[PDB]
């Protein structure tokens, strides 16, 4: 499965 | 053959659904290399704009967006809105709920709640009626915008809780007998 | 030469709380059809499944009769699973081994003390004196007064009494004048 | 499929 | 007769 | 530029 991260 | 949807929770602070706010999602997915030899990795940054006064479990779904590990269609990303945590209001659809404790004098004597308000302001309400537990009472138009209708608002629910004393003196015991309605 | 297994069949068994606490035998009556002598020919019969629910069982028990489900010249027919379910009761609330008394009471009753007459699901009654002030949402355990614990049926949950605390419409200004001077700080 | 009904 | 599986 | 489906 896919790495998800917020970001600015 | 399409991957089965992809789901990614999304934390937004009560604050940020009054407001609406912006969020960058970086993801790292699996793409078939220019040449069919690798399976490689690459990153993308996916933006959604939280519409002001969105509900938990808007979905927001970026077709085709995940893992290219097959040969076969990429699933969905599909971000689900959750709400987080406030450390004074619970959330409730478009309105707010407002915890309020009170003394049992309180709740037949009547008080004042001073209540406080999504941009940080405090509200009067005086009372003057039998306040129960559980009891709710709206001040119009003090919750979240209507995701839909963003000029108009929905409500802030006062919900109190009545504490009751352990120890009540004699005197007192016969004098609520005689005079308690029911 | 090989079969091959349909998926199980589900039904939910519907138990009262007396009947949870004391145990009972269901009788569940299946029509299926079973593969004659010949291999080829096809018969509806009737099957008594008999069901000894014990003690205590929890909601979600399983109850499992193999190969009862419709023969095929060709399956293995599916297994037959019953589901324990709670029928609502009129007065208690089931939490596992434990059982839940609402109790509601005024708030002339909550603050001025009084008497709750608990009844057991064995027909018992058993008064309990609240001298000192009640609070609305509050719990008092009745020890071992619950359901048999289904794994260890000589064992017992509790009976709870949870308070809901019943508040009048309205109090006239010469009432609350009158409680001002009564009521704690 | 199989029928199933309670009997007394 | 029937297999039981139990809930704790 | 996702697609939105709303709770409502």
């Amino acid at each position: 499965g896919p790495t998800i991260e917020e970001v600015d | 053959k399409q991957d089965p949807p992809v789901t990614h929770d999304l934390r937004v602070s009560l604050e940020e659904i009054y407001s609406g706010c912006t969020k960058k999602m970086k993801i790292s997915h699996k793409r078939l290399n220019p040449d069919g030899k690798s399976i490689r990795n690459e990153d993308k940054i996916l933006t959604i704009e939280v519409k002001k006064g969105w509900k938990e479990g808007t979905k927001i779904t970026f077709p085709k967006e995940g893992d290219q590990t097959s040969n076969n269609i990429p699933a969905d990303i599909v971000f689900v809105l959750k709400d987080k945590p406030h450390n004074i209001f619970k959330r409730d659809g478009s309105d707010v709920i407002y915890p309020a404790r009170i003394s049992l004098r309180e709740a037949l004597c009547g008080c004042t709640v001073n209540v406080p308000t999504l941009d940080g302001r405090t509200i009067p309400v005086v009372f003057k009626d039998v306040i129960r537990p559980g009891m709710r009472r709206k001040v119009p138009g003090e919750g979240l915008p209507l995701p839909k209708t963003p000029e108009k608002r929905g409500d802030l629910i006062i919900e109190f809780e009545v504490i009751f004393p352990e120890r009540i003196p004699q005197t007192s015991r016969t004098v609520l007998e005689q005079v308690l309605p029911i």
